[PDB]
């Protein structure tokens, strides 16, 4: 046993189920579940109902930090912040900008810079520490100096837990909790403890990010969430991987049909064939699926899955599925 | 040589109070006898009587300077216990490292003293240490200057507006894991020592704040308004019931 | 082995 | 250069019109 | 020489008082720091070069320092307290362990190397006074020795060289000169100290140049002392060091993860060739396995097959498929670490919830029937007794955290006070660092709790006051 | 249901309740006898499974080898374990090497 | 009178928690100090 291939075979033999696609679930959890300080909870209702709570939380916070997907910028963004004119400056972080379209990214950045709120298109490889450093620079160069030194600048983080908000919040919470869980002989030996019950989700309400800049973040659990979406919105979310592909309600067939339609809208058939290693430019979606099968023993279901995963990874090219409004085009 | 300074132990027995003037400030230097552990003065009633006179002077003094031998390096547990007793009585405390001329490793000693202070639990962690040589007179004016500075912090007064504006912006910055009642208003009701009144929004008596939150607010007041080396009192006032409820 | 009085 | 890196311009015909049933939630149409 | 005669009389006086085995260290948290903070000296090297044999010969006891022909006899840091004033650290051999068939070999070896390199990188400033690289007599330079030197020159750790197996030369001064010439060619330095010495704890007469080593280690252990009163026996016993700070101990564990310490079975293939053979064999298996072609490229990324990045000592990357699951369970099982804390408090709250929700019957479903008779209450009562009082199965408890720091990290209750508490000094402003020198910690301690983890018996859940089931 | 939720069940000697728990010790002895027996049987199995095979005999299987191979006394020494060419002694039979 | 801590616990509570009889406080065995 020179190379650990037994483990490779063991982990490859367990491919029976994929976490992205469900076989017998008509409803999705990634559209309704979000973690709060008490745990996970299902938030039922559209964001237009909690618009007022979001406005109050924005007024309470010092700045805003939006986390969106660059492929679906306005679909991921909260429409309440777009409808309400808020005075607190906001920094938006668009993930997967290298998968999104460059022209659309530049236009959106110019629009936000003209508006006054800051935009930042990050790659899919950048990390929560990079976003933290960006927030640090934003706070140090935008927010005015406060009067109290023990007081810290508050930022309301707004986004969907699938784009990276949940990952960032969990990382910050875990780091802050471990820093004070691990013993330290240099710090005061205060005989006060904070219990962490085992077997709990351990959600957080407020997370400190830094010490010298004094930045803290408040998370809004059930404020931005897709919920009961429209047909086009659900197709876009399933194509970008935000929601699972339900074998009963939102089929791989329908989402791959949507992908093929949005690709073949313009003269991109030969480019799609070149990306998918097809011997010719596909005339129809069924022909494309059959050619993906030929490139064999695999089924049209596997071909649709391959097409969906290629579009998700970006093997088809850079594409922005959202329609830029006229105020952004100006 | 005003007092009797000998090489023997338990030399001083009665406190000696001397009225003095430093930079136009009338002050009474109170030389007190040494404090001892209970395990030593239990079999010795005369030492316990002298200890009673020593702790008595601490209760009625304004500023208390705790002097320890710096040749030992770090302060002793009982030396830190005295600082906690001074903070409990309500007096500004100052740590003084005497015999600094006889210290060989002054670098490691200064770090050992600083390590002990920043390791303390209560407001004693904000105390400052001053190295002093009673034989050569090593920066004794610096010792008296901080003794006067601690007295100014003792009588220091804070405005009610800034106390409320601080706490308004401090609730949104700190994490409160406990289930407590909201603090409506916070005012400095008394001074020397500065006492602050916290008015809770509840009407139940058993809704007092935990000891973790109390030390959290004391550390906030110290680091913000420079109440370092001075203890701080916190009184919690529960919203009372109206006589004519109607 | 040690088992306390259960009932 | 690389076909996986070039950007794709999406026309305005694939985007469904405003007020369309596939753009509005099913709850609004149900209530109407 | 004035100083050489004083350190010689000191080394003789300290070592003549006896020694004992202090503590074995496997996790970075459980270190001798505290009331047992002696100036330490470690002996690192490849397996079966005489590290434990030199320790046993310095300690004058063959049975104390366990040595054997089979490799892998020492699998964790063995701290030996000599004369209650110094610590001799016996380290595991970095290389392939042949003939050792201990279960969980990959996990035990990865834990052995993780504690080794992270201890050297952390306490290099103290109290680790000197590092001794023990090399075999006539064994050529191998990639394992290359990995050791790369680690040392990146951490900037001064190290001495001890050429063991001195009897192999048989008095050949010419061969020894060519051996140290090959060492100087590989190292690149002429001024590096080298001492050739063999060790036989069974017969004292077979030992040669062995009394000069205890004088050497005492020299490097007393070089921190400044005064002649400190050079005395009382000054060395008073010399102690401070614990590491959270910032520096977290950085070294992040740069040196437990998963990175995976060495080949042989000692000739470097880490680059070892990781390249994994990539070549894995690519062939994917292109040959039919079920592998049934998966998608995004699914392979999820299965870490086709693919932050774990860097080894040399700086090469290791894919996630190379790390076996036994090592992952090892890092999460190590107490007092971030991985164990992440397992208890939740590594990914959003991801773990959806994972548990899918693997179970449902989040809101209770007493469901899948698409006989249930267990009786008299059976459940009997099963509960057999689990609690016979099988000794207990429930998990909570982990505590400092309240004064958890509520506000930028206060004085959390530490890291940038102020200077001592007034009237000029040397305190220059003296800084995570680990400093504190005199007399062995007799005074920090105050309250001084011992580190895994030092005292019957602590935590293992209390002997109320029995096992009470916890 | 009526036994646990609707029946008044008196205590046994409430003065010494802190000793026998309010249950007659003759009933407790009968309950403890049954639980201890079932606890011992479950323990004997667990001890045999931990030590391997059997509890007293361990991994030493009954079919393989003898349980105790020391009946009375056994001499660990083996004759001529050094394999010397001449074990008769320093001088025995023919002289070895020239004298002086 | 008494000075121990478990005196508020009766014999039943002591045997249920698993505590040894504090009245038979044996001291001939030393404590496991870190030698
Ligand atoms: N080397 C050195 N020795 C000092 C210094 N100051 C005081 N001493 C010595 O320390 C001893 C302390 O004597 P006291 O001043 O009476 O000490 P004390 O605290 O008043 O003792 P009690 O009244 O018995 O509690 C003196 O006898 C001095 O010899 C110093 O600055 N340097
Ligand atoms: N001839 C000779 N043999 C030695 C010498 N030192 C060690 N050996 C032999 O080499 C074997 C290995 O010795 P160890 O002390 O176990 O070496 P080690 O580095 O501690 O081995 P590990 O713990 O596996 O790393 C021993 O059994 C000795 O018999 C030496 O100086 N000369
Ligand atoms: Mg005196
Ligand atoms: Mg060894
Ligand atoms: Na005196």
């Amino acid at each position: 046993d020179p190379v650990f291939m037994r483990n490779v075979k063991r982990v490859l033999a367990s491919y029976k189920e994929s976490m992205d696609h469900s076989s017998r679930k008509g409803m999705s959890r990634e559209a309704f579940v979000d973690i709060n300080e008490k745990g996970a909870a299902w938030y039922l209702g559209h964001m237009q109902l909690a618009s007022r709570t979001l406005a109050e939380k924005v007024k309470d916070a010092d700045f805003v930090l939006e986390i969106r997907d660059a492929r679906l910028p306005f679909t991921t963004g909260n429409p309440n912040l777009q409808k309400i004119i808020i005075d607190r400056p906001r920094l938006i972080v668009f993930n997967k900008a290298e998968m999104s379209n460059e022209d659309c990214n530049r236009v959106i950045q110019q629009y936000y810079e003209r508006t006054g709120n800051f935009a930042l298109f990050t790659s899919a490889k950048r990390s929560w520490r990079d976003t933290v450093e960006a927030v640090q620079r934003f706070v140090t160069h935008i927010l005015p100096a406060q009067r109290f030194k023990t007081t810290a600048n508050v930022g309301l983080v707004v986004g969907m837990p699938n784009v990276g908000k949940s990952t960032l919040i969990n990382s910050l919470r875990l780091a802050h909790e471990y820093q004070f869980h691990r013993e330290d002989f240099r710090r005061p030996r205060t005989p006060e403890a904070v219990s962490i019950a085992p077997g709990t989700t351990r959600g957080v309400k407020l997370v400190p990010v830094c010490k010298d800049p004094n930045i803290v973040l408040y998370d809004s659990p059930g404020l931005t969430l897709p919920g009961c979406f429209a047909k086009e919105a659900g197709l876009k979310l399933a194509a970008c991987g935000i929601i699972p592909t339900n074998d009963i309600t939102l089929p791989r067939s329908l989402v791959a049909r949507y992908i093929y339609d949005v690709l073949s809208a313009a003269g991109v058939g030969e480019h799609m064939a070149e990306c998918l290693h097809l011997p010719r430019a596909p005339i129809s979606f069924d022909d494309c699926i059959s050619m993906i099968c030929e490139r064999g023993n695999l089924d049209p279901s596997r071909a649709q899955k391959f097409l969906i995963h290629d579009f998700q990874l970006g093997n088809l090219g850079r594409i922005t599925l959202d329609k830029l409004p006229n105020k952004v085009r100006q | 040589e005003r007092n009797r300074a000998v090489d023997e132990k338990n030399s001083t027995r009665d406190p000696v109070e001397l009225p003095c003037s430093y930079k136009g400030r009338k002050l009474k230097l109170i030389d007190t006898a040494g404090l001892a552990r209970h395990r030593y003065r239990a079999d010795r009633d005369f030492i316990g009587r002298i200890h009673g006179l020593s702790v008595n002077e601490i209760r009625f003094a304004h500023v208390v300077i705790v002097v320890f031998d710096a040749t030992e390096g770090h302060p002793n547990k009982y030396d830190m216990a005295v600082l906690h007793s001074v903070a409990a009585e309500g007096r500004p405390f100052l740590l003084c490292a005497n015999k600094w001329d006889a210290v060989l490793d002054q670098s490691a000693t200064a770090e050992a003293i600083d390590f002990k202070i920043k390791r303390q639990v209560r407001e004693v962690k904000y105390s400052n240490a001053v190295v002093v040589s009673a034989h050569t007179g090593l920066n004794l004016t610096l010792l008296m200057d901080q003794a006067l500075e601690l007295y100014d912090k003792w009588n220091k007064r804070v405005r009610r507006a800034e106390l409320t504006r601080l706490w308004r912006k401090m609730e949104k910055s700190v994490i409160i894991p406990y289930h407590v009642a909201r603090i409506g208003r916070i005012t400095q009701v008394n001074t020397r020592p500065p006492t602050f009144l916290l008015q809770l929004q509840t009407k139940n008596d058993s809704n007092t704040l935990p000891k973790a939150l109390q030390e959290m607010m004391k550390n906030t007041l110290v680091e913000e308004f420079d109440f370092r080396g001075v203890p701080i009192r916190l009184i919690q006032e529960v919203k009372d019931s109206n006589p004519d409820y109607i | 082995i040690i088992v306390p009085q259960q009932l | 250069k690389d076909p996986a890196s070039r950007n794709i311009v999406v026309p305005d015909a694939v985007h469904a019109k405003v007020g369309s049933p596939d753009t509005l939630p099913a709850e609004i149409l149900q209530k109407r | 020489s004035p100083q050489d005669e004083l350190v010689a009389k000191l080394s003789d006086e300290v070592f003549s008082r006896g020694n004992m085995h202090l503590k074995n260290v496997d996790v970075v948290s459980a270190l001798p720091e505290g009331l047992h903070s002696f100036p330490e000296v470690c002996f690192i090297g490849k397996p079966n070069v005489g590290k434990s044999s030199i320790i046993s010969c310095l300690l004058r006891n063959p049975r104390l320092g366990r040595a054997g022909r089979v490799r892998g006899t020492t699998r964790l840091l063995q701290f030996f307290n000599v004369g209650d004033a110094l610590l001799l650290v016996d380290t595991p051999g970095y290389g392939g362990w042949k003939g050792r068939h201990l279960p969980q070999s990959v996990a035990e070896r990865a834990s052995a190397f993780a504690i080794l390199f992270r201890y050297l990188a952390l306490r290099s400033k103290g109290p680790l006074k000197r590092v001794y690289w023990v090399m075999e007599a006539t064994k050529p330079v191998q990639p394992r020795d290359e990995e050791i030197f790369v680690f040392l020159r990146n951490e900037q750790i001064p190290f001495s060289i001890i050429i063991s197996k001195l009897d192999y030369f048989g008095g050949d001064g010419a061969a020894l000169r060519r051996q140290v010439e090959s060492i100087y060619n590989f190292l690149g330095t002429e001024d590096v100290p080298v001492l050739g010495v063999r060790a036989d704890s069974s017969r004292p007469e077979r030992c040669i140049n062995m009394t000069a080593l205890q004088h050497d280690i005492t020299h490097y252990c007393t070089t921190d002392l400044v005064r002649v009163e400190d050079l005395s026996y009382s000054g060395l016993k008073e010399l102690s060091y401070a614990p590491p700070t959270f910032d520096e101990v977290r950085a070294v564990e992040e740069r040196y993860p437990v998963e990175s310490f995976i060495v080949p079975q042989d000692d000739n293939l470097s880490l680059q060739h070892f990781v390249s053979l994994h990539q070549e064999a894995k690519s062939r298996h994917l292109a040959a396995s039919p079920m592998a072609m049934r998966l998608s490229t995004k699914e392979k990324l999820g299965a870490n097959l086709i693919g932050e990045t774990i860097r080894t000592i040399n700086g090469v990357c290791i894919p996630k498929s190379m790390v076996p699951p036994s090592v992952v369970q090892l890092a999460a099982g190590q107490a007092g670490s971030f991985a164990a804390f992440a397992q208890h408090s939740g590594a990914n709250a959003y991801e773990e919830f959806l994972t548990g929700d899918a693997t179970g019957s449902g989040t809101f479903l209770e007493a469901t029937g899948s698409e006989p008779r249930e267990k009786s209450m008299r059976r459940c009562a009997l099963d509960k007794v057999l689990k609690r009082y016979v099988a000794c199965g207990r429930k998990q408890r909570s982990l505590h955290m400092q309240a004064e720091g958890y509520m506000c990290p930028w206060l004085a209750g959390a530490g890291q006070q940038a102020r200077s508490a001592v007034f009237g000094v000029t040397r305190s402003r220059a003296h800084a660092g995570g680990m400093e020198v504190l005199k007399g910690l062995k007799r005074t301690g920090f105050g309250g709790q001084s011992y580190s983890a895994r030092t005292m018996k019957n602590r935590g859940r293992s209390t002997k006051k109320t029995g096992f089931w009470a916890a | 249901y009526l036994r646990h939720n609707a029946t008044w069940r008196p205590l046994f000697h409430p003065q010494t309740t802190g000793v026998h728990g309010g249950v007659p010790p003759r009933q407790q002895q009968r309950v403890m006898d049954a639980i201890t027996w079932k606890a011992v049987c479950f323990r004997r199995g667990l001890l045999a499974r931990r030590k391997g095979g059997r509890a007293k005999f361990g991994t030493r299987a009954a079919e393989s080898g003898v349980w105790n191979d020391v009946g009375g006394i056994t001499s660990r020494v083996v004759a001529n374990m050094e394999q010397n060419p001449h074990p008769g002694g320093d001088d025995f039979g023919p002289p070895r090497g020239p004298p002086k | 009178p008494h000075i121990h801590k478990y005196r508020e616990l009766n014999r039943w509570q002591r045997q249920a928690q698993g505590i040894s009889k504090w009245d038979q406080s044996h001291s001939h065995r030393p404590l496991p100090y870190v030698e």
